[PDB]
């Protein structure tokens, strides 16, 4: 959607804090949510059934 | 009470004024991901 | 400066016509109700 | 109070990808959530209850 | 096809009317802290 | 930020259900990621680190 028009206006945002808070724990939503997608087993499903092709 | 709301609106006005919505959008689609990604570790999913 | 906040608020502004906040009330409470659900299961009560 | 308005407004939105992403996470999110309440304990615990008395 | 967007804008600044903006910040900010704290406990962090 | 107008503004807005249940909720989320802060371990590996040093 507009994540594109935040992407292109972000050295304009970047002073406030509340923007820096907001791209901080959203990269960190992203950092955990892969490390638990890549730890859980999903992958590994993804293989077992390729494996098994 | 219109003067109430006239200043709550206008904190609004400028918390949307100084925040992209791209932003919001983004770390609301990044918290509903990590939160899949917690289900996903709680329902343990076996390969067996 | 006054162009950054106009397209930001126009973005938002735009948003707010096409997204019911009766939308964005229920999917605040249907998170709140999984992370609820989430710490229940986290810590761990048994029938004792 | 305002998500009956939302109720109303259906078939006036449903076309708007943003608010598909948005229905479907809330349904998914209460799915979720019933399935951790119905196998966390809780049930056990209201069980072990009505056995006490 | 004004009066959809007219409405459910009229909804949102109700809103903003009624609900602070701090309020709301509030609740996203101990919603991510406790989300934090979900992921250290399903990491399992050592202590040795 | 205006988290300090939301408290100069509590008398004002407090019999609002939304703000009650908004309140409500932000509470119970801090108390549960304390718990869990209290809880993980974090407290745990802390108190190694200072019983090396």
């Amino acid at each position: 959607g507009q994540i594109v028009t935040f992407f292109q206006e972000v050295p304009h945002v970047i002073e406030e804090v509340m923007n820096i808070v907001l791209i901080a724990l959203s990269v960190l939503a992203v950092l955990k949510g892969l490390y638990n997608f890549a730890t859980c087993g999903l992958v590994g499903l993804v293989t077992f059934l390729l494996l098994c092709g | 009470d219109n003067m109430i709301t006239e200043m709550l609106q206008k904190e609004y006005m400028e918390r949307q004024g100084k925040t992209p919505l791209g932003l919001v959008d983004l770390f609301v689609f990044s918290t509903s991901f990590y939160l899949i990604s917690i289900f996903l570790h709680l329902v343990k999913i076996p390969t067996h």
